[PDB]
Parts: C-alpha cells; structure tokens; sequence
C-alpha cells in the first residue's frame, strides 16, 4: 500500500498497527510519546522500505532498537525536512542501538541524533557512505564515547577508514554495516554484492533488472525504477509519476510543467476554460507579524512566494551550504512589505540568495522606526547589493551593528545605491563595530 | 509556576493528560506555538488539559 | 607630594614606559590622555607610575583603551580642574573603550570635578546604571543633559542587574575548602550553562572582582541530579590564611537580552584551618544555543490543541 498523506503516531503501540500494510509512505512518519513502554517486541513492519519524508522518534520509552521495527527501511528521501533534518532520534530514553541495518541512502537532509540516554553505536557507521554532507550532521549529548564498547561479532567485519580512523563499521553487535563494494562505483548492489541497475537506490532482489530495484533514485512508475517519468506522466510528490485520473481526484488541484501540484506557480494562473490550465504573482500570508526564518523547513513554506506581506527574522545558526536552497525557495521574493531583521546568522556569508528582492516598504518597523536591521552576523562577509542589482527602501531608517567581517565600504556602497544617507547617525551605520575586523 | 519550557514541560503535560493521550491532527491549521504560549509568556497550568483528547 | 609639569599641554600615555616618567607625580599640571591599545598586566604598574596622581589641571581623556577593564589604578583621584573644558565644555572623556567594566566609582572613594562635564560613548560593557552613581558622587549631579552621555551603546551587552546567589554551606580543612550554593533556577532552566567560581588570596577585605585577571578561575557544572544543590572542593590552599571567593552564573545572553538575568554571589572570605580553555565560550554555548531552539521548535510542532 502507498500510505499517506502522512503518519503521526502517538499515545500507544496499539495504534502502531496502522503500519501493518504500508510499504511506502508518501509523507512524514512520527513515533511519539509511547509512554507505556510495554508492548515492545509484539510489533514488526517488514513491508516498509521507503519514507519519502523525515522520520521523527521522540521519547519512545520502551524501545531497545529500531531494527526490531524497520529492518528493511532502505531510503529516506527527505522531500520534506524537519529543521534541515531528515532523521531525528531524540530522548529515546531506552534506545541502545539504531539497527535500520539495510539503510543505504538518505537522499537530502542531515541527521540529528541527540540526548539518547543509552545509544551505543553512534558514528561507528560511516555516514559518508550512507549520505553526503556529513558536516551537516549533529550527533550530540548522547551516551559519552568511552562507555559503550561498540563492536561487531568477532571484533572480522566490513571496515573502512571511518573518517581518519580505520575500523570495523557496525550498526549493532549482531550486524555489520552491509556495504556494496567500490567495484560498483556509483551503483548499488544486490545480496552477494553484485552491482545492480543504475536506477536502483539501495538493495535489489536480482542484478541489473530494472524491475528488481527496491527503491528508485529518480522516479518510480508501473513497478520499474526509471531515470525520468514516461511521456504524459507527471512527477508527483517527488518520487512517482501519475495521470489526471489521480491528480484530478486528489481532494482539494492543477498540473504544470509535468509536475502535479496544489497550485499554479508564479507567472501562471487558473484558466477556467479547463481546470488543467495553469495559464501563464504569488502571495505568502501572515499570522504572526514575525515570520521568523531559521531552517529549510520554515523557508520551504515560502517556496515560490512572490509577495511576502509580513516581517522577516533570520536566525541561521548553522548549515554549511543552506543558501543554495534558500535561493531556490526565497530568491523569487521581490517584495517584503514589513521591516526586515537579521540576527545571530553565523552561517551566512552572503545575502546573494535573495535573488530578486526589490523592495522593503517598511509598513511595519522595529522599535526606533528601523525598517531594516542587522546584528551580530559573525560571518556575513557580503551583501547581495552588488551594483548590478537594485534594492529600494521606501521608508524608515536602516540600522547596522556588530557585523565584524563586513567592510564598511560595502555598507556605504549600499548607502549609495539605496541613496539613503539622510536617515542615520554615526551609530546606526557605525565604523566602530561594523566591519571592525574585516579582512 | 510562572514559566515552564524544557523536559519539565513534557513531564507536566504527561502528568495532566495522564493516560488519555495527546490530540493530533494534520496541519491541514494555525501557526501559533505552545512554547510562546507557556515559556516566554506567563503560562496557565489549567490550560494544558486543552491539549489532551476528550 | 610633588607637582609635575610636562612639556606637552597634554601628556599622552600609550604604555607603561610612557607612564613611567610620571612615576611619583602627585599633581599633574597638564592634560592627560590614555590610549592604551594592548599589553599585559599594565594596570598593576600604572598604579605605581600614576596611582599617586590626584590633581589634574587639564582635562582627562581616555580613548580606544580596550586594555582596561578597571580604572582602579588611578587610586586616589580628587580633582579635575576644567581649565581645558572641551567642546560642549567637557573635562572628562572616555570614548570607544571596548572592555571598560568598572570605573573607580565605588563605596571606598569619592571624587571632585571642579568644572567641565563628562562624556561617554561606545562603552559597550560599562553599565549605564553604574555611571548614574558616579555622576552624583562627582557632584556633577545634574549638569549633563540627555545626549551628552548616550544610553544606546553604553553597557548595551552588560548584565546590569544580577540575581544573588546564596552560599548555603561551607567547609574547610588545613588545606581544602568545600562549598555549596542554592540551586539557581533561571526563568527558563536551559538558559544556565555553567557556574564559574573565582578565588584569590586576599588577606585584607579591601577587594573587588575587577582586581585584574589574579583571580584564579574554576569552572564547575551543575550535577545532573536536579535534587542536588551544587558545590565544589577547593584544595591545595594556603594554611592559616584568608581566601576570598565569589561566584558568577554563566547564561546565554541572547534572545531576551536583560531578561536573560545573570547571577552573582556576594564575596565570601574564608580562613583555612591551621584547566581554563579558550573556545568554551562558544564550544559549550553551541551545545545549548543550538539545542534549546530545536527543542522549542519540536514542542511547537508536535503538540496541537483540540478545538
Ligand atoms: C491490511 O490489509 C488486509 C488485506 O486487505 C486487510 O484485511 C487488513 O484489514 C488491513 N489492515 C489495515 C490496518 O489496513
Ligand atoms: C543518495 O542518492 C542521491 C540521489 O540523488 C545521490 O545524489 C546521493 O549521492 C546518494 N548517496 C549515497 C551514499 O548513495
Ligand atoms: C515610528 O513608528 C510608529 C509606528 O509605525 C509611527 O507611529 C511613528 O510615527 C514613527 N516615527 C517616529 C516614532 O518618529
Ligand atoms: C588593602 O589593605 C592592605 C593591607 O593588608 C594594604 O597594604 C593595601 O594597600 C590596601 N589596598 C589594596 C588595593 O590592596
């Protein structure tokens, strides 16, 4: 069964039987607050093989190991994320070891594995084999290093230079990190490590038969993995191809550029002549005045908004390359009508990703009537304001403080292209802390 | 108690909801955080049954 | 006492070596500048080269002097004469002093300014609540007006009111101390990250925190049992000797600024019976900085109220 639109499981293990038929989940999975801790090994779900979104486990107080639950869970595509993370394993007060031993790709997000009171087998498993960008992982606060004694049997197991180590790699005391040899190159492999079709992701029931894949590194259609969707078939929910018989009969839809989608994007609109016609603006809403931005999850809510009729805050503590995504969501924003603020955004080097931002109307301001404000941005070397590109502030003051790597000449050049000298003191745009350590 | 925020928030919630269990429904839904309602602002210890099933 | 006349109208002091010439000057018939960019222990020697200086006929200026947390080295000061009242008619001037925590303005010592008001800006760690006392004690109680001493940047990051820690219990040996304090609950218990304990040998009570940092620093972490009020063993101290001790709370001064409270003990003096690291400023802060917010997100997202 292709379950969905998304599974939130809480209160008791006895509700968990809802999974007994699912094999793909077109949505997140939550497992929450199972405080009874008792039923434990009464449940199994071998049908499950791909989760198209994040997996969250929180305080599942009874559970020793997820390999009792999800032995075959092979791909977590991460088409939605949870605060950059595609997998979260948090306060599992009794969890000893992960299991998941068949897991073979995580196709977008990072990992946050944290506070787990008894979790052995952390990082004795090469996250760079299973996913790119290990530097976005955040494994913290767990059972401290020397206490475990992580092992494989006989340790006599599959090995690598675990980072700058060289070691056996071990999901749990019973199982190696089942691995496909380098002879496969980019390919995955079947059991007996024979390299499979280059559209398979993770394991495969027989070598190099396109039907044989478990999961598809691009799209699934009619029981075969394929690098792109067939003619007249539309990409849907980031992993499968469909036709109007589905997309018309999703509950309240449109079709566009071979995507099946909840609304037409910027530059296209409903033509009522037939409801398929996204004929060639897009407005984000408000509810808080302050639509804070902190992660790809909160930024994904803006995906393709043209007019943002609120006030931003930006707060990006960490994330090696997140601007590459923020351009994809937010670079279409031409207008912010409120104020704008930036705070503690130690990950940003540049606003460059704000690709098409034109205006800041200052319909709403900070205390002190600041319509723009920039504080404590310990790495923001550059503004997007290269003179090729305009930025018009239609009312109110600017402010700038403690931007240590941002040359004052740069913010002055912004003062030039915004033409906005006659609104600030020495302090509001000071040399005395902005850029004070800029190289 | 003026404010509650961390582990003791999920503990006091489990205590008040007890064995009735928590409510959840898809965001379909409002963007207002319980934490702003009970850690930053002064919290109300009689409200937190409103999160439990009934 | 001895009067000194110096060849400039204003003697700049850039260093101990330039202060050195004034050593044993008491009455300085000139202006002074302090412009002390960098250098070790300097305040200990400037009290020797200048601490006896008590009567300055000019103005006094201090600038860029990021070396100086404390003016305590100008021990005795009595008079600034205003003969060189500046623009705005200022005779004392401290600007851009990016580490200045504490003026001499303290219970032990008064001051007189003969004439010429006081100016302050870009003193980010000098609490704006401190100077209100100093301007009254100096007699310039109401001569200044709003813009002459800005409220915006002065002390902007400083913990300008701190809760008080209570010493609950104490213990001593011929070479050890064991000491405890009440469980300080900050308003949102994640906000605390650690305690710092300072001690130094202090045979007389005329002591303050700002005595140059001579304070031995000890770092101690709240034990994970929330039923245990914290404590520490201090060991290898001098027998038959008084030691001074005090405690400062470490807190994430973010999100809410002054609503992040900060906490400090009073000073405690003990008679015994007859390492530090650089990055932990961030490398610990990181692990609550970037964990508290993820928890607050997860709790906002996972719970949803019934109708
Ligand atoms: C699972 O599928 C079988 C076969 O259709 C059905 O009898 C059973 O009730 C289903 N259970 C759930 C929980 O969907
Ligand atoms: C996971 O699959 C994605 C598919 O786009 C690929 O880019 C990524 O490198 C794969 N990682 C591993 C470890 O196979
Ligand atoms: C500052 O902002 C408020 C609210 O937008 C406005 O009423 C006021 O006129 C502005 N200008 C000031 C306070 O000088
Ligand atoms: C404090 O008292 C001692 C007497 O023990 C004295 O020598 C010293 O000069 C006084 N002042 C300071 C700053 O220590």
């Amino acid at each position: 069964e292709i379950c969905g639109p998304g599974i939130d499981i809480r209160n008791d293990y006895q509700q968990l039987k809802r999974l007994e038929n699912c094999t793909v989940i077109e949505g997140y999975l939550h497992i929450l607050l199972i405080s009874k801790a008792e039923d434990y090994r009464s449940y199994r779900f071998p049908k499950l093989t791909v989760i198209t979104e994040y997996l969250l486990l929180f305080r599942v107080a009874g559970l020793e190991s997820l390999g009792d639950l999800f032995p075959n869970l092979t791909v977590i595509r991460g088409w939605k994320l949870f605060y950059n993370y595609a997998l979260v394993i948090f306060e599992m007060t009794n969890l000893k070891d992960i299991g998941l031993y068949n897991l073979r790709n995580i196709t977008r997000g990072a990992i946050r594995i944290e506070k787990n009171a008894d979790l052995c087998y952390l990082s004795t498993v090469d996250w760079s084999l299973i996913l790119d960008a290990v530097s976005n992982n955040y494994i913290v606060g767990n059972k401290p290093p020397k206490e475990c004694g992580d092992l494989c049997p006989g340790t006599m197991c599959e090995k690598t230079t675990i980072n700058n180590e060289y070691n056996y790699r071990c999901w749990t005391t019973n199982r190696c990190q089942k691995m496909c040899p380098s002879t496969c190159g980019k390919r995955a492999c079947t059991e007996n490590n024979e390299c499979c079709h280059p559209e398979c992701l993770g394991s495969c029931s027989a070598p190099d038969n396109d039907t044989a894949c478990v999961a598809c590194r691009h799209y699934y259609y009619a029981g075969v993995c394929v690098p792109a969707c067939p003619p007249n078939t539309y990409r849907f929910e980031g992993w499968r191809c469909v036709d109007r018989d589905f997309c018309a009969n999703i509950l309240s839809f449109v079709i566009h550029d071979g995507e099946c989608m909840q609304e037409c994007p910027s530059g296209f609109i409903r033509n009522g002549s037939q409801s398929m016609y996204c004929i060639p603006p897009k407005v984000c809403e408000e509810e808080k005045k302050t639509k804070t931005i902190d992660s790809v999850t909160s930024a994904q809510m803006l995906q393709g908004c043209t007019i943002f009729k609120g006030n931003l805050l930006i707060n990006i503590r960490r994330g090696n390359n997140i601007a590459s995504e923020l351009e994809n969501f937010m670079g279409l924003i031409e207008v912010v009508t409120g104020y704008v603020k930036i705070r503690h955004s130690h990950a940003l080097v540049s606003l460059s990703f704000l690709k098409n931002l034109r205006l800041i109307l200052g319909e709403e301001q900070l205390e002190g009537n600041y319509s723009f404000y920039v504080l404590d941005n310990q790495n923001l070397q550059q503004l997007w304001d290269w003179d090729h590109r305009n930025l018009t502030i239609k009312a109110g003051k600017m402010y700038f403080a403690f931007n240590p790597k941002l040359c004052v000449s740069e913010i002055y050049r912004m003062e030039e292209v915004t033409g906005t000298k006659g609104r600030q003191s020495k302090g509001d745009i000071n040399t005395r802390n902005n850029g004070e350590r800029a190289s | 108690s003026e404010t509650l925020c961390g582990g003791e928030l999920v503990d006091t919630l489990q205590f008040v909801c007890g064995d009735r269990g928590f409510y959840f429904s898809r965001p379909a839904r409002r963007s207002r955080g319980i934490v702003e309602e009970c850690c930053f602002r002064s919290c109300d210890l009689a409200l937190l049954e409103t999160y439990c099933a009934t």
